């Protein structure tokens, strides 16, 4: 599905992807939720992951507008959901899953820059 | 699913506060939640939103005239408008904005809209005026009433074809102001007569005005 | 703000495009350019967002583009049930937004026709009665959009005019109407009030005299 980002960039402030931030992303929720899952197991693989097909467009228009990094974070909208492995390298069973709201806040093949990153994170449609 | 009612009260007097309420129904993300009127034509303006997280952001334009507020006990918002003047009349939308990515600053749900009217005007009823005159074209202007809706028919009903009568216009005093109109056979200016028949119902009001040449 | 055209017009199957028209901090200073089509009261779509992005179940003949500070909307085969009005709105500034005045595309189903303008002067009653209005009678045209303005002598008149929204006729056609209420001084210290009226690039436009 389609994401969006989240970031706790200043509205006023000229740094050029905070500006960026500030005109593409909401303001961040400090409580978000992180859920264990009881019993379950659940398998990942971060090289099929439309996660680091959005996030590389955004850099894109990040650029496009352009002319110190803050952390940003992506996120889903009803109907889906973020897993997250707290086992694990990339691929295969994940028995420590818990679910989220966003990932970890993210300081910027740079797709692969982010997979370094990415990989405990899949989306699931409700 | 996801629907937006828009709830309120009609008329308003100046200096006083407007307020309306927004119903969400589908339907619970990060979306804002925004209120905008249109001034029909014009004529399309954002007045501001608040956030999820509780965050405003309103139009530079209104000098603090102006709060947003959320419930989210009833799934609903609202906006509060002071010290209005006649100017402020206008539909007023509740919308939800997104800033998902190939939707960001753009308006994906609406609301159906709903009118909004500004007037001290207590009840008044209207000033009758003709409008004289092969094809001739003659009326009534019906001026300075309040509130609407009034009743025009030409003839006392016998006369039907041809006839046209407009939508009310708002004059900037706070009086209601229209025109009813026909066409006709300029054959019969001196031998058919013609009368319109307004009626105002809340004026307990009824005239029947004679319209006739020169 | 933003600039539109009022009206475009075309027939089935036909291809059309409404530009929009901003400045470098509006449009050309971002990238969030939207598009909404709005039937009567009814609540409006949003079918463009993002410059050139249809939303699902938008279908493939919708399409936006912007080249400098003119963005633009386009709609590749006509069909009736497109006749709508058509908006733009741009992001700008720190959380700010703006729009067009709107564009109503007219999907022909009928011959067009200029205005019928017919200005009645004021009334005997009104003026003995103190007061004067000027009426201006728009009638029998299509597509059903337009655009009044007034004039005093040869000179420019906004204060004292409100204007109806075209309706149809009982014969399919298109009618309005626009005010202009002012005191008898001002009536009869000019030499001519003149009502001019724009249809598609025409300006037909009435005097009277006192």
């Amino acid at each position: 599905t389609t994401l969006f980002c989240a970031s706790d960039a200043k509205a006023h402030e000229t740094e050029c992807h905070n500006v960026w931030a500030t005109h593409a992303c909401v303001p961040t929720d400090p409580n978000p939720q992180e859920i264990h899952l009881e019993n379950v197991t659940e398998n990942f693989n971060m090289w099929k992951n439309n996660m680091v097909e959005q996030m590389q467009e955004d850099v894109i228009s990040l650029w496009d507008q352009c002319l110190d990094p803050i952390p940003i974070h992506y996120c889903t909208p009803a109907g889906y959901v973020i897993l997250k492995c707290n086992d694990f390298n990339g691929t295969g069973p994940c028995k420590n899953v818990s679910s989220v709201q966003c990932t970890h806040g993210i300081k910027p093949n740079i797709k692969d820059n982010w997979r370094s990153e990415l990989y405990k994170y899949k989306v699931v449609q409700i | 699913q996801v629907q937006l009612q828009e709830s309120g009260p009609g008329l308003v007097k100046p200096s006083q506060t407007l307020s309306l309420s927004c119903t969400v129904s589908g339907g619970s993300g990060a979306h804002y939640w925004s209120w905008i009127r249109q001034y029909p034509g014009k004529g399309l303006e954002w007045i501001g939103y608040i956030h999820y997280s509780g965050n405003t952001y309103y139009n530079p334009s209104l000098k603090s005239r102006i709060t947003i507020s959320q419930h989210t006990s009833e799934n609903q918002f609202s906006l509060k408008l002071n010290s209005v003047t006649v100017a402020d009349t206008a539909v007023y939308y509740c919308a939800r904005g997104t800033r998902l990515r190939t939707l960001r600053n753009a308006f994906d749900i609406w609301g159906q809209g709903t009118m909004v009217t500004v007037s001290s005007a207590s009840t008044k009823g209207p000033s009758v005026f003709p409008l004289a005159p092969g094809t001739a074209a003659l009326g009534c202007l019906v001026k300075d009433y309040f509130p609407e809706p009034v009743t025009v028919s030409w003839n006392s009903g016998a006369l039907t074809s041809g006839v046209h009568t407009f939508p009310a216009v708002l004059q900037s005093s706070g009086l209601y102001s229209l025109s009813s109109v026909v066409t006709v056979p300029s054959s019969s200016l001196g031998t058919q007569t013609y009368i319109c028949n307004v009626n105002h119902k809340p004026s307990n009001t009824k005239v029947d005005k004679r319209v006739e040449p020169k | 703000v933003l600039t539109q055209p009022p009206s475009a017009s075309g027939s089935p199957g036909q291809s059309v495009t409404i530009s929009c028209t901003g400045t470098s901090s509006d449009v050309g200073g971002y990238n969030y350019v939207s598009w909404y089509q709005h039937h009567p009261g009814k609540a409006p779509k949003l079918i463009i967002s993002e410059v050139n992005n249809r939303p699902s179940g938008v279908p493939d003949r919708f399409s936006g583009s912007k080249s400098g500070n003119t963005a633009s909307l386009t709609v590749s085969g006509l069909q009736a049930e497109d006749e709508a009005e058509y908006y733009c709105s741009s992001y700008t500034d720190i959380h700010n937004f703006v729009f067009g005045g709107g564009t109503k595309l007219t999907v022909l189903g009928q011959p067009k026709a200029a205005p019928s303008v017919t200005l009645f002067p004021p009334s005997s009653e009104e003026l003995q009665a103190n007061k004067a209005t000027l009426v201006c009678l728009i009638s029998d045209f299509y597509p059903g959009a337009v655009t009044v303005a007034w004039k005093a002598d040869s000179s420019p008149v906004k204060a004292g005019v409100e204007t109806t929204t075209p309706s149809k006729q009982s014969n399919n056609k298109y009618a309005a109407s626009s005010y202009l209420s002012l005191t008898p001084e001002q009536w009869k210290s000019h030499r001519s009030y003149s009502c001019q009226v724009t249809h598609e690039g025409s300006t037909v436009e009435k005097t009277v005299a006192p």
